[PDB]
């Protein structure tokens, strides 16, 4: 596994270069106030993002070393967390708003869940107040990928330790003191517990709309959704 | 029979 | 505030002597099912909640919060605190979950078995890391303060909770440093401990929806307090 | 609520 032999900077550059693009939603400036048009716009976006996520996961150090079934399981567990932490990241510069796409900016009044919506905004505000850097973001997202479905197993724990070293290395380069390092390290990882929470509540929210035939979901998105049952 | 199986090989 | 001005050793000792007792169940080896089991666990959890509430009051900085805040933090993390306690108790019983000193169960209704295995994996995870009691009482306190710091005018401290969470983090590092762990090992172990909290969150969320379906089907009844805790996640 | 009661007592 070349991931363990990588340096902290080599780890960063690998994760940064593996970054999936910021996709656009279907245009037409009609502000979605319906439940069908809303989810139809988000389902189409998420489905296209899933394709980039899969190829992004392959370029994550240590992920390719796993078996195919392990790669499947890990992606099945964390695909919504990864989508959400990406959404939250994009929504940083827009307080009280969620930037699903550059041409799709939604606020709390578009709730038609609002509870999960507010949790996403709170997470976005938290990242903004902590001044989350891009190098820190790609490390957290990688952790989510490897940690969420970690239940051979040592390898994932070794890479997770490697990302931890990478996170600390970034903070030390930012001039952070010894105490500010492990503190910020703790603050970043505790948010991952909330991302997990929003994901679980999101899943059952997606099971209900699937159990209502509201919007035609894709087969891929259905299989990802079916895995959490 | 998963699509995720195919996409992880492409 | 009594907190924040507390040293790391003062923090540890305060969390240790605030520990709730390990209660017994109503299990009878002679008596026969999955229904009676959940009834035994429901009765156990209900009695554990009373001790958890008084335990939370002795958590540094918790009583500094408003009453409506304290309610929210417990409503969101009561199952998480219960689970990490269960996992901690079952640490020395491989393949078994120690719900009570008289109730030690193994994997032998689907969905509940998946949660059972996730609880075992976490218990196995604590065992391979050689988790200390001083580390556990810190982790459990973090769960109490962190799990509901979001989902809460100008308000706020939320900001005090973040201040206390930093203190507990400093405390965790102080413990690892006293354990002879190198500066690198301290950061890795810290990350390892907090990543487990994401799993505890997950198991809690799946536990709630299982508890919600059990409610909307009668059979095993829930106590009045346990019912109001459950409605908080709906 | 009961939780609100016990926390207050
Ligand atoms: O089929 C879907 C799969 C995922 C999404 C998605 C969600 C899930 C549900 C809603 C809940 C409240 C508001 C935002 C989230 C995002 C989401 C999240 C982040 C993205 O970047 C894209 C889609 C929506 C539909
Ligand atoms: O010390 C503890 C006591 C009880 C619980 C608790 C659990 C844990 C075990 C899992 C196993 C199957 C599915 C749900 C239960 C929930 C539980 C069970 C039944 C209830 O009515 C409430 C909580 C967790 C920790």
């Amino acid at each position: 596994s070349l991931a363990l032999s990588l340096t902290a900077d080599q780890m960063v550059s690998a994760l940064l270069d593996a970054e999936p693009p910021i996709l656009y939603s279907e245009y037409d400036p009609t502000r979605p106030f319906s439940e069908a048009s809303m989810m139809g716009l988000l389902t189409n976006l998420a489905d296209r993002e899933l394709v980039h996520m899969i190829n992004w996961a392959k370029r994550v150090p240590g992920f390719v070393d796993l078996t195919l079934h392990d790669q499947v399981h890990l992606l099945e567990c964390a695909w919504l967390e990864i989508l959400m932490i990406g959404l939250v990241w994009r929504s940083m510069e827009h307080p009280g708003k969620l930037l699903f796409a550059p041409n799709l900016l939604l606020d709390r009044n578009q709730g038609k869940m609002v509870e999960i919506f507010d949790m996403l905004l709170a997470t976005s505000s938290r990242f903004r107040m902590m001044n989350l850097q891009g190098e820190e973001f790609v490390c957290l997202k990688s952790i989510i990928l490897l940690n969420s479905g970690v239940y051979e197993k040592d390898h994932i724990h070794r890479v997770l330790d490697k990302i931890t070293d990478t996170l600390i290395h970034l903070m030390a380069k930012a001039g952070l003191t010894l105490q500010q390092q492990h503190q910020r390290l703790a603050q970043l990882l505790l948010i991952l517990s909330h991302i997990r929470h929003m994901s679980n509540k999101g899943m059952e929210h997606l099971y209900s709309m699937k159990c209502k035939n509201v919007v035609p979901l894709s087969d891929l998105l259905l299989e990802m959704l079916d895995a959490h049952r | 029979h998963k699509i995720l199986h195919r996409l992880l090989q492409d």
